[PDB]
C-alpha cells in the first residue's frame, strides 16, 4: 500500500520500517507485495517469473508503463527493464514518477532509461496552477538564446570546417553543429521529457473537479505543450465520473465523435503537421499568459517563424463574464484556423449495462477580428464577445523576417 | 554522416553542463536513424569524451563504461570495457563511445592517486532514446499522442475491442496504453494480477491472438501499442502463491513482521 | 441582386461537402437514370430538356457535360439555357433528387447548401437564372471532384485531368443500391460492371468484372475498405472450387466462369500486396453460405451460414481441388439459367495435365473464359454454339495461376499460409513449388510459336496451323486446334501476373507484333485481322444468316476491347523496359528508371484514351469499339475494367519509379 506522507524509497515492507507494526500503511488488500532481495539470490522464483513476464509483453507491446516506478526498488527496475530492452531494443518507458525530489526524479530516469515521465494537468486547482503547469511542458521562452562555442572552447587550428554550412544531408538526420566551426553539437543535461496527460484514469473527471465544459480548453492547453500528450478514454466522450477500477463493469458506449473527438482531430493532425520541425531543446519556444479565467498559449519554431496561437477561456467554474484586452502580436502575422465552444446539454445518461457521456454541443465560433498594421507591422486580434467559458481558438501565427 | 555529440569532462571526470536548463539528464536527441538502415548498420550515435589535459585522472587514466563495445555484443549493466586516456600536458585526449543500440549507458574514470592508488569517479550515465516508428514513419517522442484504455471496460470480445480502437484513430492518437492484460484476482482490478504468465482468458487464447491484434493495430490504424507493467505487487490468490510463498514477506524471510503478525490476528 | 450575393453564391461549398465519402459522391454526381430509377421507385429519373433531351447523369456530372460546352461559347439560346428562364424547374430539380439520397452520409448538408443558393437564385429576373444555376451547378461539381481526391491516395490526388478523370470512374460504379449488393443479407456498395445498362438487379454485379477492376477502381485510389468488402462477398459464394461470375448478391450465381475463381485470387495478391497490412485479410473469417462440397442452392436451408472459412483456407481450397479434380453439372441447369445452351454445355469440367501442370477445361458447348458470347440466331442457326468457346489451356487462367502459385510459395516463406501439399485425383500429393517449378518449365514450351521453323520440334507445334510467329499461343489443345494458334491479346495477362515464365525477348518481340496487329486507337482488337473468322462489327441485333455476325457472335472476335489494352500496355512497358536498352536511363541513385524515349512511346500510346473521355457525355471509357475506333452502338459507354486497367498502368509507374 503505501505510507501517508512517507519517502517512497524506502521499504515500509523491510527492516527498516515499523509501518506494518505501528500500524502507518494505508494497504491494498486487493494485492501482496512481491519481495525482490538485494538480487536474484534472495528470491529466484519471483525474478524468474518476473522475467518471463516483462519478456512476454517486450515481444509483444513497444513499450511500459511503470505505475508506482518511485515504489519500486532501483536494482530490480533497472534489471528487468535492460532484460525488456534485449527483447525490444526500441522500448519506450513510461512512469508516473514522483521522488522526493526533481534530481531524484532524474537519477531513476539516468539508470532505469524512462523515456517519458507522467504530468497530469488536472492536478491543477486553479486557472494559473494550470498556467505554471502548462509553462514548464511548454517549451523554452521565446526569444531564448542559443548556443555557442565562444572563449572557453579549444580551436585545433586543423579542426574540420562545414565551409557555407552545407555538409548535412536531410536523409542522413545528423546532428549539426552549430556552425561551419565543426565543434560537434554539446551533450548537456536536459529535463526529461514529459508525458502530459489532460486526464489520467486516476484523475476525477472534469464534471467532478471543475466542470465538463473544460474538457475543451484544458486538453488544447495540453496540446499546445511541446511533449507527448494523452488521455484517458471518456476524457474526450465526456463521462461524468471517474471509473472504479474495481467495482465497475459496464462498456464503453459506441456513440462515435462525442464531445471533444472532433477536437482532439484537428489538434493531433494538428501536431502531426509540426512534425520534425523541431528536435533539440531550443527549437520549440513558448509564451504563455494568465489572466483571470483566460490563459494564453503561443508556440513557436525557433527556425522557422510558424506558430500556433490558443487563446483558451478555463471553466474551473462558472466564474461570470470577463473580457480581454486585444492581443497584440509585434512584426507578426496572423490566420484563423479553427474555433471551438464547448456547452453541456442537461444531465449524464443513468444506464447499469453501458457507460455513456454527457451529451454535449461542440459549437463552432465566430466574429474574430485579426487586424494588422502595415506600418508597425503589428497584427491585433479581437475576441467576439460570444466566447463563453470553455471556448478555444487556434490562430496560425508567421513571424516577419 | 555525422552524429557525434562532444561530452566534455572536468579536471575531476564530471561531465560540463553547457547550459542551465535545469536539474536534467545528458540525453541524446530524439532522431530517426538515416537512410533505410537497421540498428547494426552503423552506430546510433557516437559521444565524443572530451578530457582535460594534465588533469589528475590522466595519471594512467581509464575510461570504463558498459557501452558494448560491438552491435553483436549485448549489454550486460556490470560488465565494463576499457579505454585509455592519452595523456598530454597541452593537448586534451578525446575518446570516442560508438553506441549501437538504444538504452541507459553509463560510464566512470580510473586514475592512479597521488598516493599511487587506485581511485574511481561516479558512476556518470547518458540516455539513448528509442527509435518509435509505425510504418516506417517516424515518430518524435514530443508528438506521441496516448490513449489509456482499462480491457475490462471494451466489452467481452476481440471484435469489440477493434470498435474501441477505430474510435481512437479517428481522433488521431498514435499510441494506446492498455491497463494489464492478464488474468486479474479476486477483487477484479486489473492491477491485482492473477497471472502474470497469460493473458486475460475471457477474450484471448494465446500470446499469438494478442500479438496479432496489437499488430493488427500497428497496420490498420498506425496506432503503436504499450502496456502497464507492476511490479511492487501480485494479486492476493495466485495460484503460485501457494507453490512460492517467499516471494513475499513472510514470518520466515522478514521475520520483523512477526510482530506485526500478531496484531492483525489478534 | 446586391453585392453580397456574390459573396453568397460562391462560399460554403466546401464545409457542405465536408462529410462526404466516396460513396455518397455517386449520388451527388453520377447515378443513370435506371441507378435513380432503382431509389426512386420509377418515379424520378434524369430531367427531360425540352428541345433536347436528358443529361446521362442524374448527378451534377450530368449537368456539367453539357454545361461546359454551353458557358464556353455562352450559348444563350441553347435548349437547356432557354429552360432555365422559362421556369424554375431544373432549378428545383438539382436539389428535390437528393431526397432520394438524403440520408447518405453529407448529402444532406450538400443538398441544403445547393437548396439555400437555389432558392436565392429563383429570387432573380428570368434571364439570370442560366448563368447562376451553371455557376452554382459547377461550384458544388468542383468541391465534390475536389473531396474525391482528398479521399483518395496520393497518386490519383497530385496527378493530371486525365488520370483524375480515370479515378472518378471508381466512384461511378461504386454506389449502394435498392434491387441489388453484393452481399444477400445487407445492402451496401456494390461495384457495377458499368453504366446504364450493368447497374441494376441480377445484371450489376459480375465477378470476372469486379476483381479484373478491383486493382485499379479501388487499390490504385486507396479504397481498400471498399476492396475488401467485395473480396469477402465473393469468398461466401465459392463453390466447386470456383467463384461465380453472375453474382446475384450471393443469393443462387451462376458458375460457369472458369475465369473468375484466379482474377479473384489475383485480386487477393493485389490486395495484399498493396494495403498497409494487407496480409491480414488472409486470416478474415468469411460465413460460407454454401456448402463445402458442392450441392445445390439452398439459400434459406440453415446450412446457409453452416461454417466459416478463413481466407487461407479459401485461397487453398482453390488450389487443392482444383487439382484433385472438379466434377459437375451446374445447379438447376436447364432453360432456367440459360434458354440457349445445349443440355452437354451445363457439364463443366477442369482438371491439371501433370506432364505440363496448367489447367485444362471447358468443351464445345462452354463459355468459360472471358470471352463468352453464346451465339442465339435461330435464322443462321447459331443457337447454342459458343462464339469464343476457350477449352483446354487459356493463357491467363494458368498465368494467374503461377502468379497465384509465386504468391503463396514466398506467402507461406513469411509464416502466413500454411499449406503445402496438394492432392490429385488418384491420391498423390504434390508441393505447391513443385506445381510452380512445373509451370516455369512448361509453360513457354506450350505456348510458345518460333519465329524460326527450325525450333519447332521443342515446342510443340503444328505448322500446318499456324498464321504467325513470334506469338504466344492463345490456347493449348482445344476443340478446334486452328483457334490454338490464334493472335488474341489474352497472352498480355499472363504476361502482366506471371512474367517469370516468359523469356524477355520471346515476349518482347511478341507484343510488339499486338502493338502493329492487335492494338487499335482505344480497343484491343480481339482476333489478328489477318483472320478468317475476323468481324469486328458487332450488331447484338442482326436477324440475317451470317453464321458469324448474326445476334452479335462477333463480340470476341474482331471487335476492339479496351480493358485488354491495359493488361496490354502494362506488359509493353514492363518488357519494353527489360529488353530494348533505348528505353533505359540511369534513374537517380543508378536504380533503373524508363526514358523519355519510352515515356514518348505510352504517352503516344493514350492520347486516344483522353480523347474519348474528354468528348464522352459519359465521363469514362467506353466497353467495347467497332474497328479503327468506330464507336460501336452497343458497347456499353462507361465500364469498369475499361478505366481501371489504364489506371493499373500508372499506379505501375507510379508504385515503381516514383
Amino acid at each position: 500500500g503505501w505510507i501517508w506522507d512517507g519517502n517512497p524509497l524506502v521499504d515500509f515492507a523491510s527492516s527498516q520500517s515499523k509501518a506494518y507494526l505501528r500500524r502507518e500503511v494505508i494497504v491494498w488488500g486487493d494485492c501482496v507485495k512481491l519481495r525482490y532481495g538485494k538480487g536474484p539470490s534472495d528470491s529466484p522464483y519471483l525474478w524468474e517469473r518476473m522475467s518471463k513476464y516483462v519478456e512476454m509483453n517486450a515481444r509483444i507491446f513497444n513499450g511500459f508503463r511503470i505505475d508506482n516506478c518511485h515504489s519500486t526498488p532501483l536494482h530490480v527496475g533497472q534489471y528487468f527493464l535492460d532484460v525488456a530492452r534485449r527483447v525490444n531494443p526500441n522500448l519506450y518507458v513510461v512512469a508516473e514518477l514522483f521522488s522526493g525530489s526533481e534530481a531524484m526524479d532524474c537519477l531513476f530516469v539516468e539508470r532505469l532509461g524512462i523515456s517519458s515521465l507522467i504530468r497530469e494537468a488536472m492536478q491543477a486547482w486553479s486557472e494559473e496552477e494550470l498556467s505554471r503547469l502548462v509553462h514548464r511542458h511548454g517549451g523554452r521562452p521565446i526569444g531564448s538564446y542559443k548556443f555557442v562555442p565562444l572563449d572557453d572552447f579549444p580551436y585545433p587550428a586543423d579542426v574540420k570546417i562545414d565551409e557555407e554550412y552545407c555538409a548535412y544531408n536531410p536523409d542522413d538526420h545528423s546532428v549539426k553543429c552549430v556552425s561551419e566551426i565543426m565543434i560537434p553539437k554539446t551533450l548537456t543535461a536536459t529535463p526529461p521529457h514529459a508525458l502530459f496527460m489532460d486526464c489520467t484514469h486516476d484523475n476525477e473527471t472534469p464534471n467532478q473537479k471543475r466542470t465538463v465544459e473544460d474538457t475543451l480548453p484544458n486538453a488544447a492547453l495540453v496540446a499546445f505543450c511541446s511533449s507527448a500528450i494523452g488521455s484517458v478514454y471518456g476524457y474526450d466522450e465526456v463521462f461524468p465520473q471517474l471509473l472504479d477500477l474495481v467495482q465497475e463493469k459496464r462498456t464503453y458506449s459506441c456513440a462515435e465523435n462525442t464531445g471533444i473527438s472532433k477536437v482532439k482531430t484537428l489538434l493531433n493532425n494538428m501536431r502531426e503537421e509540426i512534425a520534425s520541425e523541431a528536435v533539440d531543446i531550443e527549437d520549440s519556444e513558448m509564451h504563455v499568459h494568465h489572466d483571470g479565467q483566460y490563459i494564453t498559449f503561443h508556440r513557436t519554431n525557433a527556425k522557422n517563424g510558424k506558430g500556433w496561437y490558443l487563446v483558451a477561456r478555463t471553466k474551473f467554474h462558472s466564474s461570470g463574464d470577463q473580457m480581454l484586452p486585444r492581443i497584440k502580436l509585434s512584426q507578426t502575422k496572423a490566420t484563423f484556423k479553427a474555433a471551438f465552444s464547448l456547452e453541456r446539454t442537461g444531465d449524464a445518461p443513468i444506464s447499469d449495462e453501458i457507460i455513456e457521456g454527457i451529451p454535449t454541443k461542440l459549437r463552432e465560433l465566430t466574429g474574430f477580428d485579426i487586424g494588422f498594421d502595415e506600418n508597425t507591422k503589428e497584427t491585433s486580434i479581437l475576441l467576439p464577445q460570444d466566447f463563453p467559458q470553455g471556448s478555444i481558438v487556434i490562430f496560425e501565427t508567421q513571424q516577419l523576417g | 554522416a555525422h552524429r557525434t555529440l562532444l561530452l566534455r569532462l572536468s579536471d575531476s571526470g564530471e561531465p560540463v553542463t553547457s547550459c542551465s536548463y535545469g536539474q536534467g539528464v545528458l540525453t541524446l536527441p530524439s532522431l530517426p536513424l538515416p537512410q533505410g538502415k537497421k540498428l547494426g548498420d552503423m552506430p546510433v550515435y557516437t559521444v565524443k569524451l572530451a578530457i582535460p589535459a594534465g588533469s589528475p585522472v590522466t595519471r594512467d587514466g581509464l575510461i570504463w563504461t558498459n557501452c558494448p563495445p560491438d552491435f553483436s555484443t549485448q549489454f550486460d549493466r556490470e560488465k565494463f570495457y576499457k579505454k585509455i586516456i592519452k595523456t598530454s600536458f597541452h593537448e586534451d585526449d578525446h575518446i570516442d563511445l560508438d553506441i549501437y543500440v538504444p538504452g541507459t549507458y553509463c560510464f566512470y574514470l580510473s586514475f592512479k592517486n597521488d598516493k599511487d592508488e587506485l581511485e574511481t569517479t561516479r558512476k556518470f550515465y547518458f540516455v539513448v532514446l528509442p527509435i518509435l516508428s509505425v510504418n516506417d514513419k517516424f515518430i518524435p517522442l514530443n508528438s506521441i499522442a496516448m490513449q489509456s484504455v482499462v480491457s475490462k471496460w471494451m466489452g467481452p470480445t476481440i471484435k469489440d475491442w477493434e470498435k474501441v480502437f477505430a474510435r481512437v484513430a479517428s481522433k488521431k492518437y498514435n499510441m494506446i496504453h492498455f491497463t494489464p492484460l492478464q488474468h486479474r484476482g479476486e477483487s477484479n482490478s486489473p492491477y491485482s494480477i492473477y497471472d502474470q504468465l497469460e493473458f486475460d482468458p475471457t477474450v484471448f487464447k494465446s500470446e499469438k491472438e494478442v500479438a496479432d491484434m496489437v499488430e493488427r493495430l500497428r497496420t490498420e490504424h498506425n496506432i503503436l501499442s504499450l502496456t502497464d507493467i507492476v511490479f511492487n505487487h501480485t494479486a492476493n490468490n495466485s495460484q503460485w502463491l501457494l507453490d512460492h510463498p517467499e516471494a513475499g514477506y513472510n514470518h520466515k524471510t522478514s521475520p520483523h513482521l512477526i510482530s506485526a503478525i500478531e496484531l492483525d490476528k489478534k | 441582386i446586391d453585392d453580397s450575393l456574390d459573396h453568397f453564391i460562391r462560399s460554403g461549398a466546401i464545409k457542405a461537402t465536408e462529410k462526404l465519402s466516396l460513396e455518397s459522391i455517386n449520388y451527388v454526381l453520377y447515378r443513370a437514370e435506371q441507378e435513380e430509377y432503382d431509389y426512386s421507385e420509377g418515379r424520378s429519373g434524369a430531367y427531360d430538356i425540352p428541345d433536347y433531351g436528358k443529361p446521362v447523369y442524374c448527378g451534377l456530372q450530368g449537368w456539367v457535360s453539357i454545361l461546359r460546352k454551353i458557358i464556353f461559347y455562352n450559348d444563350l439560346a441553347h435548349p437547356l439555357s432557354n429552360n432555365l428562364r422559362n421556369g424554375h424547374a431544373a432549378v428545383d430539380y438539382v436539389v428535390n433528387r437528393l431526397d432520394l439520397y438524403k440520408d447518405k452520409e453529407g448529402v444532406a448538408e450538400v443538398q441544403e447548401w445547393l437548396r439555400s443558393r437555389m432558392e436565392r437564385i429563383k429570387q432573380l429576373p428570368s434571364y439570370l437564372v442560366p448563368s447562376f444555376f451553371a455557376l452554382v451547378v459547377g461550384i458544388m461539381y468542383g468541391c465534390c471532384r475536389l473531396r474525391a481526391m482528398q479521399l483518395m491516395s496520393d497518386n490519383v490526388g497530385k496527378s493530371t485531368v486525365f488520370v483524375q478523370s480515370l479515378a472518378m470512374t471508381s466512384i461511378q460504379m461504386v454506389s449502394a443500391m435498392k434491387s441489388t449488393s453484393i452481399l444477400p443479407d445487407q445492402n451496401i456498395a456494390a461495384m457495377a460492371a458499368g453504366l446504364p445498362h450493368f447497374s441494376t438487379n441480377y445484371m450489376r454485379c459480375w465477378g470476372r468484372d469486379v476483381f479484373i477492376s478491383l486493382r485499379g477502381l479501388l487499390l490504385t485510389t486507396g479504397r481498400y475498405e471498399e476492396a475488401k468488402e467485395h473480396i469477402l462477398a465473393f469468398a461466401k459464394t465459392l463453390k466447386h472450387g470456383l467463384i461465380p461470375n453472375l453474382l446475384d448478391a450471393g443469393r443462387n450465381p451462376r458458375y460457369n466462369a472458369r475465369d473468375a475463381a484466379w482474377f479473384f485470387v489475383q485480386a487477393i495478391q493485389d490486395y495484399v500486396t498493396i494495403v498497409p497490412g494487407g496480409v491480414s485479410l488472409l486470416q478474415e473469417k468469411v460465413t460460407r453460405r454454401f456448402p463445402l462440397d458442392d450441392e445445390y442452392i439452398p439459400y434459406d436451408d440453415p446450412k446457409a451460414f453452416s461454417y466459416s472459412s478463413t481466407i487461407e483456407e479459401i485461397i487453398y481450397e482453390i488450389l487443392n481441388r482444383h487439382a484433385g479434380g472438379i466434377k459437375y453439372r451446374e445447379a438447376n441447369a436447364g432453360p432456367n439459367l440459360d434458354r440457349v445452351m445445349k443440355d452437354e454445355g451445363f457439364n463443366v469440367e477442369v482438371n491439371v495435365d501433370w506432364e505440363t501442370g496448367l489447367i485444362h477445361g471447358g468443351s464445345q458447348f462452354n463459355c468459360g473464359t472471358w470471352m463468352d458470347k453464346m451465339g442465339e440466331s435461330e435464322k443462321a442457326n447459331s443457337v447454342g454454339v459458343p462464339g469464343t468457346p476457350r477449352d483446354g489451356a487459356a493463357v491467363e487462367i494458368n498465368g494467374l495461376l503461377k502468379s497465384c502459385l509465386r504468391f503463396v510459395l514466398q506467402l507461406s516463406k513469411d509464416g502466413k499460409f500454411k499449406y503445402t501439399e496438394v492432392t490429385k485425383p488418384d491420391g498423390s500429393k504434390i508441393s505447391l513449388s513443385s506445381w510452380n517449378d512445373l509451370l516455369q518449365e512448361n509453360f513457354e514450351r506450350c505456348f510458345y510459336v518460333p519465329k524460326n521453323k527450325e525450333d519447332d520440334n521443342k515446342f510443340e507445334i503444328d505448322a500446318t496451323i499456324i498464321n504467325r510467329r513470334g506469338i504466344y499461343k492463345d490456347l493449348y489443345r482445344s476443340g478446334k486446334p486452328y483457334e490454338d494458334y490464334q493472335f488474341r491479346p489474352n497472352f498480355t495477362i499472363a504476361m502482366v501476373v506471371a512474367p517469370e515464365l516468359f523469356t524477355p525477348d520471346y515476349a518482347a518481340g511478341a507484343i510488339e507484333l499486338a502493338d502493329q496487329v492487335l492494338r487499335g486507337p482505344v480497343g484491343m482488337r480481339t482476333l489478328d485481322p489477318s483472320d478468317y473468322n475476323y468481324r469486328p462489327y458487332y450488331n447484338n441485333g442482326e436477324d440475317s444468316d451470317d453464321f458469324a455476325t448474326s445476334k452479335g457472335r462477333n463480340y470476341h472476335q474482331g471487335p476492339e476491347w479496351v480493358w485488354c489494352y491495359g493488361y496490354f500496355i502494362r506488359a509493353y512497358h514492363y518488357f519494353n523496359f527489360l529488353t530494348n536498352p533505348k528505353c533505359q536511363v540511369e534513374g537517380s541513385a543508378k536504380k533503373l528508371k524508363p526514358s523519355s524515349y519510352l515515356y514518348r512511346k505510352l504517352y503516344s500510346r493514350l492520347l486516344k484514351h483522353r480523347e474519348w473521355i474528354e468528348n464522352s457525355p459519359w465521363a469514362g471509357l467506353a466497353e467495347l469499339t467497332n474497328k479503327d475506333g468506330e464507336v460501336c452502338n452497343d458497347s456499353s459507354p462507361t465500364q469498369a475494367w475499361s478505366t481501371g486497367c489504364l489506371l493499373d498502368l500508372f499506379y505501375d509507374l507510379w508504385i515503381s519509379y516514383e
